[PDB]
RNA sequence: GCCCGUCGCUAGUACCGAUUGAAUGGCUUAGUGAGGCCUCAGGAUCUGCUAGCGGA
RNA sequence: UUUUACUUUGAAAAAAUUAGAGUGUUCAAAGCAGGCGUAUUGCUCGAAUAUAUUAGCAUGGAAUAAUAGAAUAGGACG
RNA sequence: UAUCUGGUUGAUCCUGCCAGUAGUCAUAUGCUUGUCUCAAAGAUUAAGCCAUGCAUGUCUAAGUAUAAGCAAUACAGUGAAACUGCGAAUGGCUCAUUAAAUCAGUUAUCGUUUAUUUGAUAGUUCCCUACAUGGUAUAACUGUGGUAAUUCUAGAGCUAAUACAUGCUUAAAAUCUCAGAUGUAUUUAUUAGAUUGAUGAUUCAUAAUAACUUUUCGAAUCGCAUGGCCUUGUGCUGGCGAUGGUUCAUUCAAAUUUCUGCCCUAUCAACUUUCGAUGGUAGGAUAGUGGCCUACCAUGGUUUCAACGGGUAACGGGGAAUAAGGGUUCGAUUCCGGAGAGGGAGCCUGAGAAACGGCUACCA
């Protein structure tokens, strides 16, 4: 079996320039669970019809629905 | 729903091309423009709200008119703003009193004063120091740098 | 809007061609400026590459040049007596880049006598060293007296905003001289 | 040009000043410039009293681009020719040529004088026009 | 179309990056530079395909965003610079420093050179010119103007760039005899002596060069750079010197080796 | 033996044909002409310097 | 140092594709890889070459084919 | 990798076609289908119509932070929102238009624009702040709302800048004008630019003179370190940078542009020219050349060497199939160039769009 290898000077430079994935497959800093691609997408596809923070909206449709 | 148009001077709702600065419209593009249908200038039955300004106060205050009042949210940032807020003069040092505000949210209360902005600092001068520094470095290798050009040009047409 | 393609006029055998390309912005063509006198009033026009023009409209100041004692002085013109590219720029008196103007010569006379001393048209000795070769010409000098030196536009001032230009000298004046005093 | 100052206008070339104050011999400088690749600046357009801002020598435009031959097959403009380029284009599926030809609309300088035949050598300038971008330098009226 | 195209299809690259065909489907598009967009080889070519040092374009950044790189003296943290013909990159980390210059199969060969000549570099002279006040200047073919330039330093050329001062030092003129470098066309990565200058008013200027071997080729005058004369070029030769033999012999040399 | 054409039946394919036939699409005279753009103006109201006067 | 055609040579004619050199992808279509030794703290070969023969460009040739020279000499030579 | 065979006759030798035969990254379809590698795929007809979801956003140390946002003596970190900047003109799709048009190779810009990158480049500014000018300014935010509905917004109170608008500090050196002017940018005219730089060639680069400008630029910006000298103070100095900025050059580009080369058709032989067709002068317009447009003038320009017109189930090319050699046919489609975003047209912003996951109008 013929692969690739690295051997980085220190951990410290291992962490810092390993990527992501292969960490995550070794045991060391794990995966962050980010929702869904669509669903990400569709998130900041919503929060681009809001033109500021939002909770102006929130007290406007807190009369609103219902009286 | 269409609010008002500032000088349109009609008693309906007609539809303008409207652009940058001016009002019932934001661009959501450098450059857009929209035709949007707004409501005239002068009032009629059509309103469903009109909206007015205090200007002159008659007799017994209104119960949301001078009672309760608000507070001016933010106190001014720039150095000069401060200055022409709390009426000290240039040479006041205003670091000092520029407002803050108590955060009682875990105990700890650490107020949160703002940035002043055009503050006259030592860095500032330093920046301009070696602005105005640069610039003559700059004026002084050029001048030597023909005058050595110069003699060569003059040593090089001894040549005869 | 405008534009300077030749997709449209038709090709040198006569054929009418066929239509592609959408009108480009980078053939754009603009409005003329048609320049008027009086009441300067410049508009900036936005141009490729970020760049500014000048339209000149209502020019009432032009920056002239002598071109005999290089004086350059600023005056202002009058009106537009000869265009020979149309008699309806003279009607109109629309300033435009080769117009034959008249224009004030009033410090073209100033500098005249503060440099010759010579009563051209009604640090002592510089009258002297600028001696008495100071004969101009016997037909720049009887517009002084009238107070209206035929002067060319040199400038575009639909492009730059400016409605410079010289004043007419030698056979250049004596062309439009003979132009003038026939259709005046 | 027959009374080159023939136009509405006043005919001359641009920044070239005869000072009447200046007592200077000819009265009437004139300017002109050597084309470059070996055409001869000639002797009518050193002298001559013309304008023609197309001119390769006494005008604004400069010889830059191709330098061609032809055949001038009509003179019927002002200051503008038509020079006929002949050709042989090669078809190779039978190995063998046949005769085609091009047009090539030419402003000739009032310094050359042309007629039909006269093969002419041009050489590529600036568009002056809807279809020139040639100026005759070589009469060779041959 | 609209505007400048900000993409390089792979296939559209040029061909001396030695770029693997299925690999993606773009290359590495040479950003504005010093040199050109064909002429050039990115930083990201040259730290991942012609050293292995970084295995991708991620880890060619990472190289990049921690100063490690720099050509011609500067940091150049760009992850496309478009780096080429005698341009010095060095590297302070694995310190070594590089010349790229063209082998005689006309690919940037890989060329280590001493910091006791890289700290220099040779650039040939692209125009004079006076500039604004009255000022001479040189615009060489890196893009570099060089103001007060020797009055004796004319087109094609060659100038001794100090690199950490960007002075001219000395000046290689462009005569028959002396040492030139091809720079492009057919023979690219040839070296040779200029043997005669054939002028071609308004056309393109050619030059016949000999190289050691007493092969004389022509080729036009835009792509030779001459860096010296014979037997003492101005900068250090690459492994192969540009001999440019032959598909034979190049295969006799290779089976010289059992 | 082979064979030709009219006429008659059937089927198919084209042709001519009153209907100033019909439909669709291209180009185009003339008329009207939206819209933006340039331009002649216009001046809500929006603050500034002192009813004088400017700017947006 | 008339004007052309023609032809030789050279530069050009992107890459991919095509022909094609090398290379045991297990063979092959392919790809531009890879190879050589070890307990290293690594050494090394490559990713050639040919052709696009229309048009333009530079160059050598001067057969073939065309073209022009001095005839009312307004001819050549210093 | 140069091949034929069956069919007219009672039989023969031919002409000649029909039929066979082989290939097709050349498509459909039928039957059948175990394995590995590779991977075309709503082009053809309808550039026909589209529900729905996604496809363009973006922050460093280094523009603006009092998030009533988090977390351990002005914020020292992170940081939603927002303003500002940059990008959204690349990409991706498709082939409808398009036949001297596109495109290919080859040219030119001495005929122009060019964000960015890279390199160089700016002692000259003033007619009572520079130890730093204003709101004439506003966002986000706070509170009051209209509409059924939109990425709709009004009304009121703050608040900054590398947004907006103004505005000084740099002597010395330095010559002309009769104390002042003399940086650069714009416009005009004149002068030199030789034989004192360059080019084959210029009215080139560049400099000078006299003036001219609904003012251009000549940092009122930011980060990390803090150092040296010292009148020890609010001293004087001094780093490495970031961003910005005039001009030039460079690069990425763009736009025009030379020469030669496109399929069928004459049951298309004349075409173009009032209404620009070809040229000249002048102007306007353009970034710039140019009938690009206008005014005046001339009567030209193309064509049997095929113009002009018509057709294309025509985007061009690199290329593909087949192929003794020569060729025939194909090329919507992995790359290059073009064009379009339902049909047209117009335009904002911007360096760059006549943009369509931008706007405006009309038609469907
Ligand atoms: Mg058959
Ligand atoms: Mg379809
Ligand atoms: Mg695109
Ligand atoms: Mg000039
Ligand atoms: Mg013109
Ligand atoms: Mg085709
Ligand atoms: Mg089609
Ligand atoms: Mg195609
Ligand atoms: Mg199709
Ligand atoms: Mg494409
Ligand atoms: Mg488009
Ligand atoms: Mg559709
Ligand atoms: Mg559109
Ligand atoms: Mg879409
Ligand atoms: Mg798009």
């Amino acid at each position: 079996s013929v692969g690739f290898g690295l051997v980085y000077n220190s951990v410290a430079e291992a962490k810092k320039f390993e990527p992501t994935y292969r960490l995550v497959r070794y045991g060391l800093a794990e995966k962050v669970e980010k929702a869904s691609r669509q669903q990400r997408k569709q998130k900041k596809n919503r929060d681009k019809k809001i033109f500021g923070t939002g909770k102006r909206l929130a007290k406007k449709v807190a009369r609103r629905n219902a009286d | 729903g269409f609010p008002m148009k500032q000088g349109v001077l009609l008693p309906t709702r007609i539809k303008l091309l409207l652009t940058k600065n001016v009002s019932c419209y934001r661009p959501r593009r450098d450059g857009e423009r929209k035709r949007k249908s707004v409501r005239g200038a002068i009032v009629g039955p059509d309103l469903a709200v009109l909206a007015l300004v205090i200007v002159k106060k008659g007799e017994q205050e209104l119960e949301g008119l001078t009672d309760t009042t608000v507070p001016k949210r933010l106190g001014p940032k720039r150095a000069n703003n401060i200055r022409k807020f709390f009426g000290l003069s240039k040479e006041d040092d205003v670091r000092d009193f520029v407002i803050r505000r108590e955060v009682t949210k875990g105990e700890k209360t650490y107020t949160k004063a703002p940035k002043i902005q055009r503050l006259v600092t030592p860095q500032r001068l330093q920046r301009k120091r070696h602005q105005r520094a640069l610039k003559v470095r700059n004026a002084q290798a050029q001048r030597e740098a023909a005058a050595e050009y110069a003699q060569l040009l003059a040593k090089r047409l001894s040549e005869r | 809007g405008i534009s300077r393609d030749s997709r449209h006029k038709r090709s040198a055998t006569g054929a009418k061609r066929a239509q592609f390309r959408k009108k480009r912005k980078f053939e754009l063509g603009r409005q003329p400026a048609n320049t008027k006198i009086g009441a300067k009033r410049i508009h900036s026009v936005r141009t490729r590459g970020g760049n500014k023009k000048y339209r000149a409209l209502r020019i009432e100041t032009g920056n002239f040049s002598w071109a005999s004692e290089g004086i350059s002085k600023k005056t202002r013109i009058a009106g537009v007596v000869y265009h020979p590219s149309n008699n309806e720029l003279v009607r109109t008196n629309t300033l435009t880049k080769a117009a034959i103007v008249q224009i004030d010569a009033t410090p073209f006379r100033q500098w005249f006598e503060a440099h010759y001393g010579q009563t051209l048209g009604k640090a002592e000795r510089k009258w002297a060293a600028r001696a008495a070769s100071a004969k101009i010409e016997s037909s720049v000098e009887s517009q002084f007296s009238a107070g209206r030196l035929y002067a060319c536009i040199s400038s575009r001032p639909g492009q730059s905003g400016r409605c410079d230009g010289y004043i007419l000298e030698g056979e250049e004046l004596a062309f439009y001289l003979r132009r003038l005093t026939a259709k005046k | 040009e027959l009374t080159v100052q023939s136009e509405r206008a006043f005919q001359k070339q641009p920044h070239i000043f005869n000072n009447p104050k200046v007592k200077t011999s000819k009265r009437t400088k004139r300017w002109y410039k050597n084309a470059g690749l070996g055409f001869k600046t000639p002797k009518t357009a050193i002298e001559g009293s013309y304008i023609d801002k197309k001119c390769p020598f006494t005008g604004l435009v400069s010889i830059r681009g191709k330098i061609l031959t032809g055949t001038v097959v009509s003179t019927k403009m002002h200051r503008t020719i038509v020079i006929r380029r002949a050709y042989l284009h090669y078809i190779p599926k039978y190995n063998r040529y046949e005769k085609r030809h091009k047009n090539v609309p030419v402003h000739v300088s009032p310094a050359f004088r042309v007629q039909v035949g006269d093969i002419v050598t041009v050489g590529q300038c600036r568009p002056i026009s809807k279809t020139v971008r040639f100026n005759v330098v070589k009469v060779s009226a041959a | 179309a609209r505007g400048p195209k900000k993409h390089l299809k792979r296939l559209a690259a040029p061909h001396h990056w030695l770029l693997d065909k299925l690999s993606g489907c773009y290359a590495p598009r040479p950003s504005a530079g010093p040199h050109k967009l064909r002429e050039s080889l990115p930083l990201i070519v040259f730290l991942r395909n012609r050293l292995k040092y970084a295995l991708n374009g991620r880890e060619v950044k990472a190289i990049l965003m921690q100063r490690h790189v720099k050509v011609d003296g500067k940091v150049r943290t760009d992850t496309t610079y478009p780096a080429g013909f005698m341009d010095v990159i060095t590297l302070d980390a694995t310190n070594e420093n590089f010349r790229l210059v063209y082998d005689v199969k006309g690919r940037f060969a890989v060329h280590r050179i001493t910091d006791e000549e890289a700290s220099y570099k040779l650039g040939k002279v692209k125009k004079v010119q006076l500039g604004k006040k009255g000022v001479p200047y040189v615009v060489t073919h890196d893009g570099r103007t060089i103001r007060y330039p020797d009055p004796n330093i004319k087109v094609n050329d060659t100038v001794k760039i100090d690199l950490a001062s960007g002075k001219i030092t000395d000046f290689i003129k462009f005569d028959a005899g002396k040492l030139v470098y091809v720079t492009g066309g057919r023979n690219l990565g040839r070296i040779g002596t200029i043997v005669h200058k054939e002028r071609h008013d308004g056309g393109f200027d050619l030059v016949h060069i000999k190289d050691s071997l007493d092969n004389t080729f022509v080729t036009r005058l835009n792509n030779v750079f001459v860096i010296g004369e014979q037997g003492k070029p101005y900068i250090s030769l690459p492994k192969g010197k540009g001999i440019k033999l032959s598909i034979a012999e190049e295969r006799d040399r290779r089976r010289a080796q059992q």
